[PDB]
């Protein structure tokens, strides 16, 4: 209810438009300390030998590597996903080729997903890229996952209170997933699980056009509310405000009225929809029943899953050069 | 040039500074030392606005915008076309407002009136100072202040509001808006009641203060009274800015998050989760 | 193609904008300012250079007079032809030849009734209740009115002037019977057989006594006198209030001087 | 300082008297007046008697019915949990339809209850307007208050009923709720492109600020001449004393012109009326004849433009979607 | 045994009105609190168990 | 007295008030037993509860 | 003991009303706070146990 | 008397007030024992607790 001064302010718009970031230094420092737990890159190994899909029996994604580099990748993955459990989280103790454990199959699809992100979505992740740690932060279950219904607490490792899991908490579950606003919508299920809905709702002409402006030919105003809820969610998930990407003088305008971060955010929306539709949701049959949602759906990812309240995940920390096997993949 | 009852009131004395030097009228206007300074600042500031507008991109009256400096300049004087003109006009505006208030003090001293009007005028001056000086000082530069333009200062208000993701949830804003609406409604009621009593209809008699009390005791069960309604109107009008200033000064210096999250103090009480 | 279009570059909102301005300025200039001119107009130029229209004709800026029919009696007009001319021979002399030049009192402005001590030529009638009784009366003449329980009773308190010298004793309160509101303190002034009314607004009242910044103790003697003991006319109210108000500027010479 | 202008130190008490008789309804003036002491410091101490009347009862009955509907639907929103109702009250709301039904009566679960509550509130406001008007008439007073009130009620109808009619959709109307109706403010402004660029929004705000200025100035003026009996405004209207001569001269010497003690009340009435009148005109123009106020201002040359501070970024979706899908249903 | 003297000072009407309102508030709280559960809700189809 | 009841009015009101209160509480007791037969609302301690 | 003289100064009606409101608020806090916990909610099906 | 009661009224009220308060507290004690038999709410110190 009180944050002591000073604040940190950036300027993202023309002078006098009060556009830019506003940050609490203690919050920034706490997030920086949290994100600095990123394990250092493992020492490089000599890339010499015959390819691993000659020595090994069940390699389907990382076949091009050699035994030292492949083992280094496995060591990085166990640091990033299951440091407490170790190799046994995904592997049979005796048969390293066995794919009996569901985390093995999930992790294979996750390797493909990470390579896809680092190869085909450089329009969003640029040369920073992602690794398993970007979402997992050293846990089997990433701290911020999404279902078709909002949940509390946001970090799923924390056990929910009675109200957070009860029907009477529904409104709060909405509010705390849209930065405490009263907007009566779940923008993740509407906009980020798939690409069925149009986020944009603002007209692009001064006067109402014939054919779209009366009665049943109009989109309901609920769409405006829903997009506002999505934008609140994005601002909270990225740890910024609307002027990071907009000149609120005209939210609908581009050019001098939007920042480059808005174009990157559009690429992020496309990438999140793609990841949910093509990699995370189709994993439903592999999971046990305790990982699925109320509708029996598989857990998904949103902006918060990678960003976790920072405009750049881990403040732009990168491992792309250190682990080329995670992307970009040269065809 | 005089109201028919005016001459007996035009006596010397009551000035704060200047004495008989500027103690005179020009037409209906009282001048005084602070009338002289008000005209100085008004002429200078409007002329600087005119020249600075002439050098901007559009001369359409509603598109003119004189903006403060970039944040990088901090509190330093900026080049005139890049915020320096805004700084000069800001100084002229402050001088004009304070001169006007002090001339009101002199006029009310001359008339044997209470100083309620210049004191009330102090409130919007204080809000202007909060917006353009005090909050910029806390935030660390003149670049946080609003620009001068019919529609551009609205852009500043808009973007300032959305820097905190929904300004409607600002508690100081909620109080300020409640006072604004209450004041407009109370002014409507008060004007209507006085006019209804003085203008009953066709050939009907002017009614009395007892009729004023009776009307509102009938309608809502309470009548605040003739003097008390003026006290209340002043109270509500003043509290618009007096309580808004808290939300304004808090936004950034005391609160960097979205305003809806501030209500977590209530929502997140552990007793009810 | 579009709703609201009247031409290629003419739309309904554009015309309604100018219509709104027309509404605002017609109401302001054609009606509200004319209403504003129902007192003090036509304007007078005692030191003018040119000939104005006679004050007794409807000269063009003047609204046509309206008639207020009073609750207890006759009628008044606005503009009021009877209040048009003021005839009192104010004790004031010009400090300079032009109208914009302030006037200076020729001696004892508070008694004369000039400047902040000026009183208006109100009707010499007692303001009344809607039942026809005198509205403002001392508590001795209105036993059915009383101070609310637990509130400070000021009767018997000493009254001190602006110079800290004791000036008198509160003898009574005067209550407004229509509004149920105390409006005056009656003060027996020391050094005479005489009572002076004072508006309750000029009194700072404690349990120790009442203090009056407005006038010196010795000036309480010259407060304007009520013709009747237990009632007050509207003009008497104006005179009594204006005496203390004039003291705000005239009680001592220093009060009329600037800081710098 | 005149401390009487701050509060009332010595309160007066008198006989329990019936007010001025009305042409009818003196039988319905009920209640024994009560005198609460702290209220007499800032205003009049007396509460009551209150007039019942037929129109007052109608206002109460319709208003209580609407309140009951709203509160019950809020309670259902927390699944009837009383503690959670108390906690979440500000975030709760009864919403108009979220789907597009045009102007058809929506189902109970998606806007029917909202519609019934809106009708009940409208009828309660109608009855209370009758009460205001007819009490003015009964006491032999002009009906100025009732016409100011009528303008306010008309604005309420514009935002709740008339604009939905004009664009043809109940989904545009204001929800009932503490935070939800503010959410509507923002969603409505976004849908129609920044209400800051609506000229009648500007007029309404100009007159609202003008009400602030005028009531501050007039209240302070009357307080400043309170020692001359300035608060007795009716007598000053009929027999002008030195209080209003001083008030007029203060304003004349300050700004070159002045009102009278009667006409300043006409100014106040006009400004308060114009708040609601300008707001009503703006709402009736919005959507029906103007789609995007910012683009309307750009078309008419009024909108300021600013250089980009960060690089200007073109719309990355330019020419990839049909612009009719922004505000119109695709099918 | 002198409990009846309570009505010499406590105004039976006030106590009756207060009890009416108070017991009503308690009853509404209990009925609506039970309806907010799955286990003890008797209006709706049974939820919270397979 | 401060309420206006006489001595005998106070006694008679006290008697009827106490009788009504006792009857209301007794029917509440019976109703709670019947509701328990409908829903035994205080379940026994479950297995892993500590 | 002269404790009874308290009622010569303390106005039994004020004390009774204050106690009524105070104990009601405390009881409501306790009942509804317990119902906000997995462990001690006696209305709902048992939650929060493995 | 600052509260309008006579001295014997004060003593009668005091006796009834103290008896009622004590009865209320005693039944609270019994009820808390019964509730403990239903739910022993102060759990023993858990294994890792310090
Ligand atoms: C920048 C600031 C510029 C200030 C310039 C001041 C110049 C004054 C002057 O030269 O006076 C000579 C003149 C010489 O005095 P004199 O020779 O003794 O008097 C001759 C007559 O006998 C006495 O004449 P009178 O007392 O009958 O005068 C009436 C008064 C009439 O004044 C008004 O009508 C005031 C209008 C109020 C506007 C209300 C706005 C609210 C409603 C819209 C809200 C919009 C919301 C969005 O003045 C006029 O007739 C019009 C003057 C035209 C110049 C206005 C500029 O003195 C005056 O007339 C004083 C009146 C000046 C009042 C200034 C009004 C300013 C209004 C601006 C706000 C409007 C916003 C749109
Ligand atoms: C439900 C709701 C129901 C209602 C709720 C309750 C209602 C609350 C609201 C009530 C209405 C508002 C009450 C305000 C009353 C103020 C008042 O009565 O002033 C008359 C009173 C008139 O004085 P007087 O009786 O004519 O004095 C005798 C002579 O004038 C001889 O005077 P002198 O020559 O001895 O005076 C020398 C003077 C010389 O002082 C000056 O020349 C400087 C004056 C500066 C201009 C005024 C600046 C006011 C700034 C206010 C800013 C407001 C927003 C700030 C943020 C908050 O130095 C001073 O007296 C003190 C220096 C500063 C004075 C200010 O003015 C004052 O004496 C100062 C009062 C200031 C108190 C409040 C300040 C805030
Ligand atoms: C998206 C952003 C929003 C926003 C952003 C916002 C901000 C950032 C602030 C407010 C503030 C305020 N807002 Mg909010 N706003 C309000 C209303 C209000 C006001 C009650 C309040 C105070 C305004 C103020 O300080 O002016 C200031 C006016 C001044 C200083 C006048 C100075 C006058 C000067 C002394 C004299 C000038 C004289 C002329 C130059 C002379 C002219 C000469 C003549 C002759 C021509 C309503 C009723 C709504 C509705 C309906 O939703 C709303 C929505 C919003 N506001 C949007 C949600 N607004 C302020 C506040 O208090 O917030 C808590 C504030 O800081
Ligand atoms: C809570 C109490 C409030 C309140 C109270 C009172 N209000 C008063 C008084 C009281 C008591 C007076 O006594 C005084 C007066 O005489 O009344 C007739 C006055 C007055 N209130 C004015 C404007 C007003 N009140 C607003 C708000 C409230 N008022 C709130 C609601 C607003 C809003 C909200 O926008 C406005 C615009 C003037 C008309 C007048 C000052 C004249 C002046 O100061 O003369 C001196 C100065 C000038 C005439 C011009 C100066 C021009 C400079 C040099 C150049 C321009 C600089 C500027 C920064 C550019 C801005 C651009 C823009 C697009 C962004
Ligand atoms: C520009 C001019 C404006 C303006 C003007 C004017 N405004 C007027 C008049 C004029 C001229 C009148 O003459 C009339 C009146 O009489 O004045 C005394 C009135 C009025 N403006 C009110 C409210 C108002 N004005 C607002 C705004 C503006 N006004 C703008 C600013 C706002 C804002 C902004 O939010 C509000 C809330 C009422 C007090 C009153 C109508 C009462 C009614 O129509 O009653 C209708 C009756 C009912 C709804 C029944 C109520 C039953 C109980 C008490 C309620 C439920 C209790 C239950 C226990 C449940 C609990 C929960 C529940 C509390 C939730
Ligand atoms: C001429 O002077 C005036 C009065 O006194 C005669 C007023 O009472 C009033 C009415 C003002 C009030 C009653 C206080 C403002 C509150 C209003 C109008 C409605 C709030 C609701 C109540 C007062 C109900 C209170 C019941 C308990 C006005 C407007 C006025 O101008
Ligand atoms: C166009 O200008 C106008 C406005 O500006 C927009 C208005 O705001 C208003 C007021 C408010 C509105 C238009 C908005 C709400 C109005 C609606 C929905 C339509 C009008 C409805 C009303 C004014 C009130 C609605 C009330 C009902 C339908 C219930 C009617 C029942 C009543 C009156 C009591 C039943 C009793 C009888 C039928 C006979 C006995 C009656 C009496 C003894 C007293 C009745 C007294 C009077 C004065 C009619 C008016 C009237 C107006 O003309
Ligand atoms: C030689 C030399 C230096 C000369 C200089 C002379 C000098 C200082 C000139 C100044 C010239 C300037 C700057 C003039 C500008 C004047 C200004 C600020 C005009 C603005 C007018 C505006 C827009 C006011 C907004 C408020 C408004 C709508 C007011 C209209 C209603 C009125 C007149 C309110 C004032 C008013 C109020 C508030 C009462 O309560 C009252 C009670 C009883 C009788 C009369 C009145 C009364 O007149
Ligand atoms: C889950 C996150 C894993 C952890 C932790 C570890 N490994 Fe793994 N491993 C995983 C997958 C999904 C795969 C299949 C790779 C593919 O592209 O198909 C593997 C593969 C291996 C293999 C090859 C098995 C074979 O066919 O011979 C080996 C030898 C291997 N992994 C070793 C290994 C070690 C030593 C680990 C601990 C440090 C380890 N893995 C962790 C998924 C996961
Ligand atoms: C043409 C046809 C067929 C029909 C037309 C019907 C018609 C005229 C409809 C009109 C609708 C209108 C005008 C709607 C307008 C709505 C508007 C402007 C609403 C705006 C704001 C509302 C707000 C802020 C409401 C807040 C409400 C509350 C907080 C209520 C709280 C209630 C309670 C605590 C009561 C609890 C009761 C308990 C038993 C549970
Ligand atoms: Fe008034
Ligand atoms: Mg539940």
């Amino acid at each position: 209810c009180f944050e002591p001064p000073p604040a940190i302010s950036t300027q993202t718009g023309f002078r006098g438009l009060s556009m830019g970031e506003v940050l609490h230094p203690a919050t920034v420092a706490a997030k920086k300390e949290r994100d600095a737990q990123y394990p250092p890159a493992l020492p490089a190994v000599k890339a010499e030998g015959q390819p691993v899909s000659k020595v090994y029996k069940n390699v389907k994604v990382l076949g091009d590597l050699t035994e030292p580099e492949f083992l280094r990748t496995m060591t990085a993955m166990t640091e990033w996903v299951s440091p407490k459990e170790g190799c046994t989280y995904c592997h049979d103790e005796a048969d390293l080729s066995s794919e009996a454990k569901y985390p093995f199959k999930v992790a294979r699809r996750m390797l493909e997903m990470t390579r896809h992100i680092n190869t085909d979505w450089t329009s969003h992740v640029a040369q920073t890229g992602v690794t398993c740690y970007t979402c997992h932060r050293g846990r089997p279950v990433p701290p911020y996952i999404r279902y078709l219904e909002p949940r509390l607490p946001l970090d799923n490792a924390i056990k929910p209170t009675f109200v957070e899991a009860d029907n009477s908490g529904h409104v709060v579950r909405l509010a705390k997933n849209t930065a405490y606003s009263a907007l009566n919508y779940d923008p993740f299920a509407m906009f980020l699980a798939n690409d069925k809905r149009e986020i944009r709702f603002v007209p692009q002409t001064a006067l109402p056009p014939v054919g779209v402006s009366r009665g049943m030919e109009r989109r309901p105003l609920s769409d405006a509310y829903a997009t506002f809820a999505l934008m609140m969610f994005i601002s909270d998930a990225i740890g910024t405000n609307c002027t990071f990407c907009h000149n609120p003088q005209t939210f609908e305008s581009w050019g001098n009225k939007s920042t480059p971060q808005r174009a990157i955010a559009w690429q992020g929306i496309k990438m999140t929809r793609d990841l949910n539709m093509n990699f995370l949701s189709p994993l439903k049959p592999v999971y046990p029943a305790n990982r699925l949602g109320a509708q029996g759906e598989a857990p998904m990812a949103d902006c918060r899953t990678c960003h976790q309240g920072v405009t750049k995940p881990l403040f732009g920390a990168s491992r792309m050069k250190d682990y080329p096997e995670l992307g970009p993949v040269k065809a | 040039a005089l109201l028919s009852f005016e001459r007996k009131y035009r006596v010397r004395g009551g000035t704060l500074i200047g004495g008989d030097l500027f103690d005179f009228w020009v037409g209906p206007f009282y001048v005084g030392f602070f009338g002289v300074s008000a005209i100085f600042f008004i002429f200078l500031g409007v002329s600087l606005i005119g020249y600075a507008a002439s050098q901007g991109p559009s001369l359409d009256p509603f598109a003119i915008s004189i903006n403060p400096p970039d944040l990088k300049y901090g509190f330093a004087g900026a080049p005139l076309l890049e915020g320096g003109f805004w700084q000069a006009i800001t100084v002229c505006a402050i001088g004009a407002f304070i001169s006007w208030q002090l001339r009101e003090v002199e006029i009310s001293r001359k008339l044997g009136m209470g100083w309620h009007v210049p004191i009330a005028f102090g409130v919007p001056i204080f809000m202007f100072l909060v917006l353009q000086v005090f909050r910029p000082i806390l935030m660390g530069g003149w670049g946080f202040a609003f620009p001068y333009g019919i529609l551009s200062h609205l852009d500043w208000v808009n973007n300032f509001g959305f820097q905190y993701l929904n300004w409607h949830y600002n508690p100081g804003h909620m109080s300020s808006v409640s006072f604004l609406f209450a004041n407009a409604m109370a002014l409507g009621l008060h004007g209507g009641l006085i006019l209804s009593v003085a203008n009953p209809g066709d050939g009907d008699k002017v009614k009395t203060a007892e009729h004023e009390n009776a009307y509102f005791r009938d309608v809502v069960g309470y009548s605040i009274g003739a003097l008390a309604i003026h006290r209340l109107g002043l109270f509500l009008a003043s509290n618009i800015f007096l309580t808004g200033a808290f939300g304004t000064i808090a936004s950034g210096p005391f609160w960097t998050r979205g305003w809806p999250e501030w209500w977590g103090w209530w929502l997140d009480i552990p007793f009810w989760s | 193609m579009y709703y609201g279009a009247l031409a290629n570059h003419l739309d309904i909102a554009q015309l309604a904008w100018y219509g709104h301005w027309l509404v605002i300025w017609t109401v302001v200039l054609f009606y509200l300012r004319r209403e504003d001119r129902r007192e003090g107009y036509p304007l007078v130029e005692p030191l003018g250079l040119v000939k104005l229209p006679s004050p007794d004709v409807q000269s063009g800026e003047l609204p046509y007079p309206k008639t207020f029919t009073l609750y207890h009696g006759g009628t008044v007009q606005a503009p009021n032809p009877n209040r048009r001319y003021e005839t009192r021979e104010l004790k004031l002399a010009q400090t300079d030849g032009f109208e914009g030049a302030p006037l200076a009192p020729t001696g004892n402005p508070m008694v004369d009734g000039v400047g902040p001590a000026s009183w208006a030529e109100r009707s010499e009638v007692v303001d009344s209740t809607f039942e026809g009784k005198a509205k403002i009366v001392p508590l001795r003449a209105a036993p059915e009115f009383y101070i609310a329980e637990g509130d400070l009773d000021p009767r018997g308190l000493p009254v001190f002037g602006a110079d800290g010298i004791e000036a008198g004793t509160v003898t009574d309160l005067w209550v407004d019977r229509s509004e149920y509101y105390f409006r005056y303190l009656e003060i027996s002034v020391a050094g005479s057989a005489r009572t002076a009314l004072m508006p309750l607004g000029f009194a700072s009242i404690t349990k120790d006594g009442v203090k009056v910044q407005a006038i010196l103790a010795s000036q309480f003697a010259n407060v304007p006198r009520l013709q009747s003991r237990d009632q007050i006319t509207l003009r008497e109210e104006d005179k009594v209030s204006a005496y203390y108000a004039g003291g705000l500027l005239y009680a001592t010479p220093e009060r009329a001087e600037p800081l710098l | 300082a005149d401390f009487q202008t701050i509060y009332t130190q010595i309160q007066a008490r008198g006989p329990d008297h019936f007010g001025p008789s009305g042409q009818w309804g003196d039988i319905d003036r009920v209640g024994k007046p009560i005198f609460i002491k702290w209220l007499g410091r800032i205003g009049d101490a007396q509460i009551g008697p209150v007039y019942l009347g037929a129109s007052g009862v109608g206002g109460i009955a319709f208003g209580l019915t609407a309140i009951l509907i709203i509160g019950f639907n809020m309670l259902a929103q927390v699944s009837f949990d009383p503690l959670q109702f108390f906690r979440q009250f500000f975030w709760l709301g009864l919403y108009p339809p979220k789907a597009q039904y045009g102007m058809g009566i929506p189902p109970l679960n998606d806007g029917g209850w909202w519609l019934m509550a809106g009708l009940m509130m409208t009828l309660s406001l109608g009855c209370w307007w009758i009460r205001v008007y007819s009490r003015a008439r009964a006491l032999g007073l002009g009906t100025h208050i009732a016409w100011n009130f009528a303008m306010a009620i008309f604005f309420v109808l514009c935002i709740g009923f008339f604009h939905p009619v004009l664009v043809g959709s109940w989904s545009e109307a204001v929800p009932f709720g503490i935070f939800p109706h503010l959410d509507w403010l923002t969603a409505f402004s976004m849908r129609y492109g920044n209400f800051y660029y609506c000229p009648w929004h500007g007029f309404s705000i100009g007159f609202a600020y003008g009400c602030g200025l005028l009531f501050a100035a007039h209240g302070a003026t009357i307080l400043a001449v309170a020692r001359f009996g300035g608060d007795r405004e009716i007598e000053q209207i009929t027999d002008r004393g030195t209080a209003v001569e001083r008030a007029a001269l203060f304003w004349r010497w300050t700004m070159g012109f002045n009102a009278t003690i009667e006409s300043i009340h006409r100014w106040g009435w006009f400004f308060s009326f114009m708040v609601m009148f300008s707001a009503s005109v703006g709402i009736l123009l919005t959507g029906t004849f103007v789609d995007n106020w910012y683009l309307w201002c750009v078309k008419h040359g009024a909108a300021p433009d600013y250089p980009a501070f960060l690089p200007a970024t073109p719309d990355p979706r330019a020419g990839t979607f049909d612009p009719r899908t922004l505000t119109g249903v695709p099918q | 045994s002198a409990s009846w003297k309570l009505w010499l000072i406590l105004d039976p009407r006030r106590v009756l009105t207060a009890l009416f309102i108070y017991l009503t508030v308690i009853a509404l709280l209990i009925h609506f609190g039970l309806l907010s559960t799955n286990r003890l809700n008797w209006w709706e189809f049974q939820r919270g168990l397979p | 007295s401060l309420t206006g009841l006489t001595e005998e009015e106070a006694k008679e009101f006290h008697s009827v008030f106490v009788s009504s209160m006792v009857l209301y509480l007794a029917t509440a007791v019976i109703v709670h037993y019947l509701v328990w037969t409908a829903r035994p609302w205080i379940a026994p301690i479950p297995k892993g509860w500590v």
